[PDB]
DNA sequence: CACAC
DNA sequence: GTGTGTTTTTTTTTTTTTTT
């Protein structure tokens, strides 16, 4: 359910539902979407009597960030838009139209606001044919005294990034940032599942309270923040992902 | 409905023409095999070994006059179980009546036979009974081919290669095989019903009935004739007393190294063994076993769930090892190859330098005997040395030449309790039980935990170590030499700094070891250079660069530790004075010299001194502590305690 | 059952169409009798034939799309068909009285070119069922290897007759069948008793791996996807885990999905799961190569030829990273362990490693988990470690439980897997000290044990380990002894073979010049490749499946990847003396040498420079070491040491 | 699933 | 003869959390 329409006091309420056809892998988790279906009821035999399980049966997806990967790693853009934004490409105040478009509320700042118009767009991925690649990410980091808005400048950042993830410092494990192995309860198997800054691929992670980092929990980024790989060697599974965050 | 195939085996004229091997063959008295069931009718043998070298020689033999054979030798090797039963059909039929007087006070089968056979005769006049297997006090098992060196070993016999676990496929289910491996697990010996024998409460019959399924039903019904005619639906009673039993045991063997392909794991294979081979196993075997191949099923509904997918085993038949003449031999040597000296250098060929290192480790497998009480036969020195030197090498090369002698590093011994939960085993065993009349290699001794300082501790001055898993307190008995090789924190040794100081171990242990040497290495121009030109030699020959007598047996050791244990060379009263003495200026030098503090003589290192001309004189013959072998021995340990003080 | 004999004999006049086949089948029995007519042998060859599916086009279009829409009701017929063709022209020898009974099938094999059915786990939807797919993947879980029955045989002691019933289960036929209870028939219809005939029924060898799609090609904020192959008969343990691999089999579904008025409501789906026809090992990240790859005559010729180079131990030091400015003894460092020296298996159990494990410790960004990627990129057995993401029981071995049989299991950790290969370790200093014992004792002897879970093992790993490492503070310092600057114990220290001290020196010179080499990597436009377009990867070069003097500055990739795999086959040089004394004077000048103080030179050095004279011998292709090793491996190990020169 | 309750 | 009942598992290995 919405964090914005949890009841006070009260933990999120999760609800199981099934696609089918055409609307499987219509949508990635952490992806804000809005679903028309039959409210169903199955009985599943895993504590009271006459119990029975609520699901949703879908009938419609209304997303806004696409479908799978982004996209599908290819342009779903209908031409009115694409020539609105190849209009837009063409104004010359483009820049300074997007540096005010960057925190509106926050006073000032414009060097910074510009380096986040930068990070958002980013590099170009480079692969040469010996096989090392480049990375396209930019790193940036925010000192200064509390209370100057950088903790909003990284929360506007995250609602704005098509593919974000906004961390806190202290609620932060190294475990859970990247990949957690995690014992299957059914079939007693070990598996990966994805950490905080992995959701965030091809996206941006907003780390609030970057100083609160763990001293272990702060160098397992660092493999991934350059190499925008995960090396997992635990619990048998051996593996090699890609974060490009 | 069941279909039909036609194969080429002629089970009838197998069986005739075994018959026929069994009553004439007379190997290279008469028929050897007719005088083994002679013997078995003596009950002097229940075990016949079935050799395949005698059918095949028996085959050659007919083959030049009438080639009255069917390649028996290649025809079992496809189903070995069959000419199990074949074969115990053989012996019954011709086996020879006792010719010898046996006692028959144990006679239960034979007083079960002719009770039996009295109570049917007494209806059958009218004024099988028994199954075969029962009345068989033997067993039977199949001793695999030898090599051949010969065309008829074109692929063949596949029993006379040993096989490894990896090399088992499937097809070769029913087929009799041989596998190289190493054991990891044995069972217990355990009763196994081959028949029962139950009894019924009316109608006075008895009824036999025999199982190989690993589990089966009680009959308890009166099914015998005159309870089924008079309708008393009499309850069977299992009888112990009647009914046979075989010994069993279920071992576990894992494939060698050399038999795993790269990136691989290794696997295992579970061994059926029965009758009188149980028992002739242990964990620590590397051995060359021959047996049946067989799929073990799931019996019962688990057959069900996992379908046409079984599990195999393999039913033994038969196992090779791998692993005062010599008394004389040793005597021979020690004529001529000084021992303190050609076997000092014997223990480590290709480790030049630490001769004395090598003296002190001969004395440490010698080892003192005092085991009257009122101490201990064990010598215990540590290597703390210096990193880079070849602590570790002579600790595997002691761990290769000592009986009962193992090697582990201090970080990995302890013990575990009921490992599976299945079995529910008690009281695994560890690393220092394994050494028990063995000798401990411990490396990495001052990177190991207080809990295992503990235990080798209680070991070391009890010769026991002990658990308390769950207020059981039992103890399990570990009389192992103490070999310790730690190395000095923070890297290489510093002779400024205090030696108890430059490793992270107590003094009280430190000081309750026997004896230390301080073995560090310092960059010269010579004897680097001759190490580096005896590790050049090595490379080239892969041999040591032998200039001098290099023995290899260890069991020379062995002849002088068994001669020696029982004469106890008793410590003249000379030899106390002078021991006595030898204390008393020890501690007055102890004294004077206070510059380390460990350089102080204790009881402890007159315990030390004691054994160690014990062992001194356990080498050399018998008594031969005297001013000799107590000034070799008091040179040794000056020269330990000097070699703290180096430089 | 008409449409199944035209089937077959359509197939049977593919055959005779293509004599190929028949000369291959030919030559599998041939090979086979000869072999059973020779002894310690044990290669038997399998009953497996590998077609083209383009010859099958051309011939017969029907019969190729039936192959490779519906093969449930096209490819059984077509096994039949080879059968018969087999016995047909098989050379009728005498029976072995097995062979009658323990029947033989004629397996199928495929390869060339599968279009829209060139698959990965990920993209295999539902609509492929019962449809013939190749799948490429990950080797990550292998079940142990488990025969079934599929024939019994059983003899009546009554008659003297043989009755043979078989066996057929959903995952061992592809067409639908009444499944067998697995009961063997202990009584003949008319009362006799039947004794089960073992070594005359018939067993077949069956495996369940799970292949995973690359890692790489996993789609942004997804986790890589799996499918269970189901791998029959010959195919067993014909891959291991982390095997790169491409599968050709059907796609069939399995259970009941509920359906049963235990599951009416119940949303649960069915089994589904690929029954492997063809098994293709593509390897070392080439994307269509396997990794023992296959060696041309002009191939071999061309590195004889370059063989006589007089630098071309520079030449291809130079040539492995053309991308990474200078560091070029550490290119010759990294060479040298690629291909490395002889490991000396000697007698009394003792054993002298040949692998070279260098730790290479550096200023950060100076290319250090570059070069560690590039090697990973260029190594034939190559495996990932980080010191953060990486467990002591996931790095050499796991105790998990089987599901194909339900009880406990060992699974190879990260070393484990790279037996015979090298592990890369970046942020080696970041690893955990609980589990840093385990890969000293691996880099000690090569081998691991485990005495946990009721087990008590020792696992091989002769791998050789490169790992990239960080000063104690942010930067080295030079002020400071070689000691304290690393967080690592000494004695971990002295198995590595090298230690590669980087500093990043602020130079004018030297900047200018790796600034400008950047900006050339940097301004690199690949071939099929526009200005300002992204560069998107597919990798569907999978276009058919299977098979199917100079003084140049930088050679190819592939080029020394083959250059180096020849020479670790064919070569093994022999230690010189003209070599000893070069290597024993060195040796001596070093030990007792006042600048070398600071050095923990021990005897381990001798080893390491024996291990360097011979994988530089290996480097000149010459059976025998020479002095021109002896002073290179001097020389560099010099320079790790002192830094000089 | 199938043999035993 | 209609309808059941199993076989059937919680280890070792990660990750977190409070003390120490
Ligand atoms: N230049 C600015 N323009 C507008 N609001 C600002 C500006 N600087 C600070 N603020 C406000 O000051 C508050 C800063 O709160 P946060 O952003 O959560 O803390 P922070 O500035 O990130 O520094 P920390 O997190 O305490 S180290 C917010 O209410 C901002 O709206
Ligand atoms: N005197 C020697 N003779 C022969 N080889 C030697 C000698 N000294 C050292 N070596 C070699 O050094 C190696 C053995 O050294 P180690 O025993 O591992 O050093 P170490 O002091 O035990 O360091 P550790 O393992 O951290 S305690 C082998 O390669 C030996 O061949
Ligand atoms: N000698 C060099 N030549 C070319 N690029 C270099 C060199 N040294 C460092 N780099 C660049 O620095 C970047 C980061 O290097 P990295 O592998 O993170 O080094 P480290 O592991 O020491 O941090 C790489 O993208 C690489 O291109
Ligand atoms: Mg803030
Ligand atoms: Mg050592
Ligand atoms: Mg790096
Ligand atoms: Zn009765």
């Amino acid at each position: 359910e919405i964090p914005e329409l949890v009841p006070v006091g009260e933990m999120p309420r999760n609800l199981t539902m099934t696609c089918d056809r055409y609307l499987t892998n219509k949508v990635i988790p952490g992806t804000r979407v809005t679903i028309v279906g039959i409210y169903s009821i199955y009985n599943s035999k895993n504590s009271g009597v006459a119990i029975r399980t609520p699901y949703i049966k879908i009938l419609g997806i209304q997303s806004d960030v696409e479908t799978s990967s982004i996209w599908n790693s290819v342009t779903m853009f209908t031409e009115e838009e694409e020539e609105e934004f190849l209009q837009l490409s063409r104004n010359p105040k483009l820049y300074e139209i997007l540096t005010n478009s960057i925190a509106p509320s926050i006073f000032g700042n414009e060097d910074i606001k510009k380096a986040i118009v930068c990070l958002l767009m980013g590099g170009s991925k480079k692969i040469l044919p010996d096989g090392m690649r480049l990375r396209g990410d930019i790193n940036v980091l925010l000192l200064g005294d509390p209370g100057t808005a950088k903790s909003q400048l990284l929360k506007f950042v995250e609602k704005v990034s098509p593919i974000a993830v906004y961390t806190s410092g202290k609620g932060s494990s190294a475990a859970g940032l990247t990949a957690s192995v995690q014992r299957d309860p059914m079939t007693r198997e070990f598996y990966l599942e994805g950490g905080a800054m992995v959701l965030a691929d091809g996206g941006v992670v907003c780390i609030d309270e970057f100083d609160k980092m763990r001293d272990e929990d702060r160098v397992a980024i660092h493999e991934a923040m350059e190499q925008q790989t995960i090396s997992i060697a635990k619990a048998g599974i051996t593996t090699v992902l890609n974060s490009r965050t | 409905a069941l279909p039909s195939i036609q194969l080429p085996v002629d089970y009838n004229n197998l069986f005739n023409e075994i018959t026929d091997f069994l009553v004439t063959f007379k190997q290279d008295k008469g028929p050897k095999y007719m005088a083994m069931l002679q013997k078995v009718a003596n009950r002097e043998l229940n075990s016949v070994i079935i050799d395949l070298d005698d059918i095949l020689q028996y085959q050659n033999e007919k083959f030049l006059q009438g080639t009255q054979a069917d390649d028996l030798v290649s025809a079992i090797q496809q189903n070995a179980n069959h000419f199990t039963e074949l074969f115990c059909r053989a012996i019954d039929n011709n086996m020879p009546l006792p010719t010898k007087e046996i006692d028959y006070k144990d006679d239960v089968l034979d007083v079960i036979l002719n009770q039996r056979r009295l109570r049917n005769e007494r209806m059958l006049s009218d004024r099988e009974l028994f199954p075969p297997n029962l009345t068989r006090r033997y067993f039977l098992y199949f001793k695999p081919l030898s090599q051949n060196c010969a065309r008829r070993y074109r692929k063949k016999a596949i029993s006379s290669k040993p096989l490894s676990v990896r090399q088992i496929k499937g097809d070769f289910l029913g087929q009799l095989i041989t596998v190289r491996g190493i054991i990891t697990r044995v069972s217990d010996v355990k009763p196994a019903v081959e028949v029962i024998a139950y009894t019924c409460d009316q109608c006075g019959y008895e009824v036999f009935q025999e199982v190989n399924s690993r589990t089966f039903t009680p009959l308890s019904e009166c099914t015998s004739e005159e309870c089924s005619q008079n309708q008393t639906k009499g309850q069977l009673f299992m009888s112990t007393r009647a009914s046979k039993f075989s010994a069993f045991q279920e071992c576990k063997i894992q494939e060698l190294s050399q038999q795993v392909p790269v990136g691989h794991i290794p696997r295992s294979l579970n061994i059926h063994v029965n009758g009188t081979l149980v028992r002739s196993l242990s964990p620590g075997d590397i051995v060359d076993v021959t047996g049946i191949f067989l799929p073990a099923p799931y019996t019962g509904f688990k057959a069900l769930k996992a379908g046409l997918l079984t599990e195999t085993y393999l039913e033994a038949q038969f196992v090779r090892q791998h692993k005062s003449d010599v008394e004389e031999r040793v005597m021979e040597l020690i004529t001529s190859g000084d021992v303190y000296n050609r076997l000092a250098k014997s223990i480590a060929p290709e480790i030049y330098g630490n001769l004395d290192v090598k003296k002190a480790l001969l004395l440490l497998l010698v080892g003192g005997v005092d085991k009257r009480v009122g101490i201990r036969g064990d010598i215990n020195v540590c290597l703390m040395g210096d990193p880079g030197v070849a602590k570790s090498q002579l600790l595997k090369a002691i761990c290769k030449i000592s009986p009962r002698g193992v090697y582990t590093t201090g970080k990995g011994t302890a013990a575990v309790m009921k490992d599976p939960v299945t079995d529910e085993m008690i009281l695994e065993g560890g690393a220092l039980v394994l050494a028990d009349n063995g000798i401990c290699c411990i490396d990495e001794f001052d990177k190991m935990d207080e809990s295992d300082r503990t235990a080798i501790h209680e070991v070391m001055e009890q010769q026991t170590i002990s658990i308390s898993k769950a207020g059981i307190n039992t103890t399990l008995n570990a009389r192992t030499s103490i070999l310790a090789a730690a190395n000095p924190l923070y890297g290489r040794y510093n002779p400024r700094l205090s030696p108890l100081d430059n490793i992270n171990l107590p003094a009280a242990l430190l000081s309750r070891f026997d004896i230390l040497f301080l073995m560090l290495d310092i960059p010269s121009r010579d004897d680097d250079e001759k190490l580096a030109e005896h590790v050049t030699y090595v490379h080239m020959h892969n041999k040591q660069p032998d200039l001098d007598f290099t023995p290899v047996e260890p069991s020379k050791m062995r002849e002088y530790i068994a001669y020696a244990k029982t004469k106890r060379p008793v410590m003249s009263e000379a030899v106390n004075d002078y021991v006595v003495q030898a204390y008393i200026r020890l501690r007055q030098d102890s004294k004077r010299e206070m510059k380390f503090s460990f350089g102080q003589a204790t009881p402890r290192t007159l315990l030390g001194i004691i054994r160690l001309s014990q062992a001194l004189a356990k080498l050399r013959l018998a008594d031969m502590v005297d001013i000799d072998d107590v000034e070799e021995a008091l040179r040794l340990v000056r020269v330990s305690k000097e070699s703290l003080y180096q430089e | 059952d008409a449409v199944f004999g035209d089937r077959v004999r359509r197939f049977q006049e593919f055959l005779d169409t293509f004599t190929s086949y028949r000369d291959s089948v030919r030559s599998i029995q041939v090979y086979n009798s000869n072999n059973a007519a020779n002894s310690t042998s044990l290669n038997i060859l399998p009953h497996r034939i590998i077609i083209s599916l383009d010859d099958l086009r051309e011939f017969d279009r029907s019969f190729w799309s039936g192959i490779l829409v519906e093969p449930a009701y096209f490819i059984p017929p077509a096994e039949k068909a080879l059968t018969d063709l087999a016995d047909s022209m098989d050379d009728v020898p005498h029976p072995n009285a097995s062979a009658v009974s323990s029947r033989h099938p004629w397996k199928l094999s495929f390869k060339g070119s599968f279009g829209a059915h060139a698959l990965s786990p990920r993209t295999l939807t539902a609509q492929h069922l019962n449809k013939l797919v190749s799948v490429e993947g990950i080797v990550t879980k292998t079940s142990l290897v488990r025969p079934k029955l599929i024939r019994s045989v059983h003899y009546a002691a009554k008659t003297g007759r043989f009755h043979y019933r078989d066996y057929t289960d959903a995952t061992t036929t592809l067409t639908t069948r009444i499944p067998t209870p697995a009961i063997y028939p202990t009584e003949d219809t008319e009362g006799n008793k039947l004794t089960t005939e073992y070594g005359y029924s018939t067993f077949i060898d069956h495996q369940r791996i799970t292949v995973q799609e690359m890692p790489e090609m996993a789609p942004a904020g997804q986790l890589p996807r799996s499918i269970d192959v189901i791998l029959d008969d010959d195919l067993v343990d014909k891959t291991k885990p982390g095997d790169r691999v491409n599968v050709v089999g059907v796609f069939k579904s399995l259970g009941a999905g509920g359906m049963n008025q235990s599951n009416s409501n119940t949303l649960i789906g069915f089994k589904t799961l690929i029954l492997g026809n063809t098994v293709y090992p593509l390897h070392a990240r080439s994307t269509g190569v396997a990794a023992r790859q296959m060696l041309t005559d002009f191939d071999i010729r061309n590195i004889n030829k370059l063989s006589k180079k007089k630098d071309i131990f520079d030449i291809l030091s130079q040539s492995l990273a053309p991308s990474i400015y200078g560091h070029d003894h550490i290119k010759k460092a990294i060479l040298l362990m690629l291909m490395g020296g002889v490991e000396k298996n000697l007698e009394n159990g003792s054993h002298l490693r040949g692998d070279i494990n260098i730790l290479m410790v550096g200023d950060p960004s100076t290319a250090k988990s570059q070069l560690l990627r590039f090697v990973l990129n260029t190594a034939s057995l190559a495996i990932a470690t980080t010191g953060r993401g990486s467990s002591g029981v996931g790095l050499t071995a796991a105790v998990t439980t089987d599901r194909e049989t339900g009880e406990r299991r060992l699974e190879a950790g990260a070393m484990v897997l790279a037996d015979r290969g090298v592990v890369c370790i970046d942020e080696f200093d970041k690893m955990t000290d609980v589990d840093r014992v385990a890969i000293h004792e691996v880099m000690e002897q090569q081998t691991v044990t485990i005495a946990k879970a009721g087990i008590h093992t020792t696992l091989n790993a002769r791998c050789s380990v490169i790992a990239a490492a960080n000063p104690v503070f942010g930067q080295y310092d030079v002020n400071r002894d070689p000691h304290q600057n690393i967080a690592l114990p000494d004695s971990l220290l002295s198995r590595f073979d090298l230690l590669f001290v980087v500093t990043d020196d602020i130079n004018e010179i030297r900047d200018r010049s790796i600034s400008e080499h950047v900006l050339r990597t940097h301004r690199y436009l690949p071939p099929g490749y526009l200005e300002g377009e992204p560069v998107r990867e597919r990798l569907n070069l999978s276009l058919a499946v299977g098979e199917d003097t100079e003084i140049p500055k930088l050679v190819t990739i592939p080029f020394l990847r083959k250059y180096v795999q020849y020479a670790k086959e064919r070569v093994i040089p022999q230690l010189t003396q003209e070599a000893i004394n070069v290597i024993v004077k060195n040796y001596t000048d070093l030990r007792n040498d006042d600048n070398t103080k600071k050095s923990p030179i021990t005897a381990r050095t001798l080893e390491t420079l024996i291990r360097l004279a011979t994988a530089h011998a290996k480097v000149r292709l010459s059976k025998t070491v020479n002095k021109v090793d002896a002073k290179v491996a001097a020389n560099l190990l010099r320079f790790a040491l002192l830094g000089e020169d």
